[PDB]
RNA sequence: GACCCUGUUGAGCUUGACUCUAGUUUGACAUUGUGAAAAGACAUAGGAGGUGUAGAAUAGGUGGGAGCUUCGGCGCCAGUG
RNA sequence: UGAAGACAUUGUCAGGUGGGGAGUUCCUUUAGUCCCUCGAAAUUUGAGGCUAGAGGAGAAAAGUUACCACAGGGAUAACUGGCUUGUGGCGGCCAAGCGUAGCGACGUCGCUUUUUGGAUGCGGCUCUUCCUAUCAUACCGAAGCAGAAUUCGGUAAGCGUUGGAUUGUUCACCCACUAAUAGGGAACGUGAGCUGGACCGUCGUGAGACAGGUUA
């Protein structure tokens, strides 16, 4: 385990700001004089409490397997990719969010792209290729992705037309079983 | 008959 | 073996929530409804018989587009014990090595001469330590693609 | 031979043992009758002589018959609702609206539900995928209820491979504090991390260690849970290998490891704890060689620890005495669960407080 | 968060200001309802985190991890007006 | 359609020395006093106790012991362990 | 000189981690003496210890994959054409032979498999001619074939050979006539007639979009 470097922090925060509004909220100190920090184990970034990181320092590097919340993985070429494990933090601080019905929520959970035939609520004034967290009609965090068109284009779009591109869904928990 | 009548988990509803 | 199976299945069977997931064909149709532009040949069907195990599993993106149909899936094999000369129908536990393709042994493709893991509990084979064997190696020795059955010889 | 005839002989022999003084034979003895019962039950239920004899020795004839029936019968499907995401009523309402038969397991748990049958896969529900519930057993419900954790505590789960107990703990510590979830298996640690992330636990540290190494590694935990590896005599339905694959050497190896694990847990917990000095020993076996022998060992080779009330609804008091071995009198507090009495896997729980 | 802090304020402000705040929350519960009913039903209290009163941010303070308890003091407040204000507010809460 | 290869990418697997040490972290001890109120373990002298199953029966445990005497009930032997 | 207070702070040892700073070039398995220590249970075990094989220039990055996506290159470019039909596969036993262990038919045993009775995801109609793998009509052989009604088989293409329900269509089943209401070929274009896309450009790429251009 080690802290992130400056370039790594810049890349991780670029992705996180692509999907969120407030990030000083993520790095802000808490009541007990504790704060959330970033750690790296193998090729995966972990969003953790500073106290938890300091107390987990005693665990050997080759025998530490997880810590806090897994935020993503740094690729071989130096590119950060988020995960359905990182979905919750996107849920607290989502910029753009798109709701789907059950008949589109099940396809998304199978790993398909969102369609306006599945959409049941929009986010007003959404640019073409932005950051949208996909919910169901019960405000249940279901996934995240990038939308394909703007709000007006999606409204005037064919009911059978791709509106959002899938990157992660909650069905990967059935992958890692 | 070795079944606690209060909290034995039944296989059938109720 | 059959009488023991009949006793257990006739008088130790109790109501249990028994359901199954949807097939990869249904999953593919749904994701295709979700994805308009169909890349040509994006679907390759595995046309050889396979073993899977679980029902509603999510495959890695590495293999997500390999579709193994229900009509081709097999769950039990006619396994022959040579020394205790007898053939019995036994469930398949896993696929260990298809000597033709690592992709086939990853997918569970059952071809001729293929090592699989078989449940040998019904045989009552006593080990050296005195235990009953719950899994052994068996080689598929037929052509399951030409014969609608899987035939294995147990390596013991 | 004829299995119906074997069962008829079993029932007749149980009746003879019930009324031996009145209903008997010319010269055949009770020992001969029990030998006939043992042979019949080994030939019918597919047990070996060793484990069958332990189970027959532990239970009275009729109760042993019921125990073996329960072992041959699959236990019910139970789901623990995640307090970190929802609550029982809303989860049950959503699942019923989705097409499943749900109802609370009883009055002993506020955070669990039973499934009588379903129309959709319970592991494929959007609620499950969002982490609203986990497929779990009541036997694993019990240890966390014994080791009810508070907020802002440091806790050590010494064998957390599935993850259900660890997630129950983090729900009761309201995602506060630190949990050290340990596994000696990496392949099962994958599923452990998966469950943790699915159910949304942020206070966990997943480590790959032999659990005997923790006083060296960190030590000083506020509360410790030890679901010790065991014979599996209470989970025979899920693992039918136990019936014929447990003999004397195995029943000598396993308890020694259990002794060392409990001693490690005791040494890893701290005495001067402002909120709790509790160690919970737990197992899914019913055999005495794996039950309360380890507790007597612990109480005899660290007197700085004492048994406390489990604070737990149901179960039977443990055995203060057995076939010659006389135990410390406090072992009546440790409680025991059987599939035939309670439709929960055979299980054993014990609570320790450190005092030094 | 504003409902919780406004209940605390209604506890600790003069009578007519308290009645004003209480009527404002009455209208808020009438308008929104289900969004804040969990603040009064304790079995829908969220279990992920602890309520943080002295928070720097509205989201930093977890408002759904606490319950509106201020009624047991504002009901024995000395002002009959704020008393029927609580009565009407609880009536709307029950008639949701 | 399909087969082989190359480049970039993704997913996965493996490697990435040793010795001290910053930092971080667990435990024990020390400054260090005066009292008071409780708790645990050490010191005796006493008092009361032992109900898994089967066994008539609430069998701490070990030892000798075939015969025991408020001289009539017990033993032993049979069980059951 | 005032405030807090036997708590902090601080210090010494034993340790854990150390992808950071400075310097230099331990565990696991195997076989053995039943040789030693620790732990457990009592009438036996587990972990270490020994002998010598096997695993793990160095925080810059490196190796690897019958896998995925994009881009590109090479080979191949149709294909069946004395083809096809009614009798499964696997293992054992037997087995004339060939051979001097190996190949091995017909059978028989074991699995599939047993002690109480919807599938389908180009179709349809008319006409000519031909085939027989014959549904009917003609003649025969057999069957507890009494009679009547039939069943199986043989020679026969001379002569005839539907409709309904349902379904996206077809089939199965099921229902009405009828003597019966068979199946096919017209040869890579199923005899004649009728009827019911790919190249570039730009912008992105965890992914597509363009009333952008061109083209058979």
């Amino acid at each position: 385990m080690r802290p992130l470097t400056d370039q790594e922090m810049k890349i991780v925060l670029d992705k996180l700001a692509n999907y969120m509004t407030d990030l000083k909220s993520l790095i802000a100190p808490l009541e007990d004089g504790d704060r959330y920090v970033f750690r790296m184990q193998k090729d995966r970034v972990y969003y953790v409490k500073l106290s938890i990181a300091n107390i987990a320092t005693c665990v050997a590097r080759d025998k530490l397997l997880s810590l806090g919340t897994c935020l993503g993985k740094m690729t071989k070429s130096g590119k950060f990719r988020l995960h359905i494990t990182a979905l919750p933090i996107l849920a607290q601080n989502a910029r753009y969010k798109i709701w789907v019905k059950d008949n589109g929520a099940q396809p998304f959970l199978y790993g398909s792209n969102i369609v306006k035939a599945h959409v049941g609520r929009w986010t007003e004034d959404c640019p073409e290729h932005s950051g949208c967290v996909v919910y169901n009609m019960a405000d249940i965090p279901l996934g995240f992705g990038v939308t394909a068109r703007s709000t007006a284009e999606a409204r005037r779009l064919d009911p059978t037309g791709i509106v959002c591109f899938r990157q992660a869904d909650c069905g990967e928990y059935l992958r890692d079983e | 008959s070795f079944a606690d009548p209060e909290v034995y988990m039944s296989y059938t509803p109720r | 073996i059959k009488n023991k199976r009949a006793e257990k299945a006739a008088r130790f069977s109790v109501p249990i929530p028994k359901v199954r997931g949807i097939s990869e064909e249904e999953m593919f149709k749904v994701v295709k409804t979700g994805k308009k532009t169909h890349k040509k040949g994006w679907k390759r069907i595995v046309t050889k018989p396979t073993f899977v195990g679980p029902d509603f599993t999510r495959r890695p993106v590495k293999y997500e587009r390999f579709i193994r149909p229900m009509g081709l899936r097999y769950k039990k094999a006619n396994v022959t014990h040579p020394t205790l000369n007898v053939t019995v129908q036994l469930p398949i536990l896993s696929v260990k090595k298809n000597p033709s393709n690592p992709l086939y042994t990853q997918l569970g493709v059952l071809t001729k001469g293929t090592i699989i893991e078989v449940n040998v509990s019904d045989l009552g084979i006593v080990t050296a330590s005195g235990k009953i064997a719950w899994g052994r190696y068996a080689q598929i020795t037929n052509n399951p693609e030409n014969d609608g059955c899987v035939n294995a010889v147990l390596l013991v | 031979p004829d299995l119906q005839m074997l069962r008829t002989r079993i029932t007749d022999t149980i009746r003879v043992l019930e009324d031996f003084q009145n209903l008997a034979e010319e010269g055949r003895s009770r020992a001969e009758y029990t030998n006939q019962l043992l042979k019949d039950i080994c030939a019918y239920y597919g047990y070996n002589e060793y484990l069958a004899e332990k189970l027959l020795n532990l239970f009275p004839p009729r109760e042993a018959f019921a125990f073996f029936e329960a072992n041959e019968t699959p236990r019910p499907v139970v789901i623990r609702t995640n307090t970190l995401r929802t609550h029982r009523r809303d989860l049950a309402q959503a699942l019923i609206n989705r097409g499943v038969t749900l109802e609370p397991v009883g009055k002993w748990s506020k955070v669990g539900l039973q499934v009588f049958d379903s129309k959709v896969p319970l592991g494929a529900t959007p609620e499950y995928l969002a982490g609203h519930y986990i497929l779990q057993a009541a036997s694993s419900f019990l240890p966390v209820m014994a080791l009810c954790p508070q907020e802002n505590e440091r806790c050590l789960d010494m064998a957390a491979a599935p993850g259900g107990k660890t997630t129950h703990m983090a729900a009761l510590m309201k995602n506060t504090g630190v949990i050290f979830a340990n596994d000696p298996s990496k392949s099962r640690a994958k599923g452990l991390i998966g469950n943790i992330h699915r159910l949304g636990v942020r206070n966990t540290i997943v480590c790959n260690y032999d659990a005997r190494e923790f006083p060296r590694v960190i030590g000083g935990f506020d509360r410790v849970l030890l679901d010790a590896p065991c014979s599996g005599t209470g989970v025979i339905c899920k693992d039918p290998s136990v019936k014929t694959n447990r003999d004397a050497k195995d029943f000598m190896q396993l308890p020694h490891t259990q002794k060392q694990l409990l001693l490690a847990a005791i040494d890893s917990c701290n005495h001067a704890s402002k909120t709790g000095g509790y160690i919970v020993y737990s197992t899914c076996s019913v055999c005495v060689e794996e039950n309360e022998e380890v507790v007597n060992y612990a109480l005899s080779r660290r007197p700085n620890v004492k048994l406390v009330e489990t604070g737990l609804p149901f179960g039977k008091e443990g055995f203060t005495s057995y076939m010659g071995k006389t135990f410390h009198p406090s072992l009546k507090l440790t409680r025991r669960f059987y599939p035939h009495l309670y439709n929960v896997d055979g299980f054993f729980v014990a609570k320790f407080k450190k005092i030094g | 968060a504003f409902c919780k802090q406004l209940m605390t304020l209604a506890l600790q402000v003069p009578e007519k200001s308290s009645q004003a705040i209480l009527g404002l929350l009455q209208d808020v519960v009438h308008t929104h309802g289900r969004k804040v009913a969990a603040l009064w039903n304790t079995e829908e209290r969220k279990g992920d985190g602890t309520y943080k009163p002295l928070s720097e941010t509205v989201e930093g303070s977890n408002p759904f991890t606490t319950t509106i308890w201020e009624g047991e003091l504002l009901r024995k407040h000395y002002c009959p007006k704020v008393r029927e204000g609580l009565k009407a507010m609880e009536k709307e809460l029950r008639s949701i």
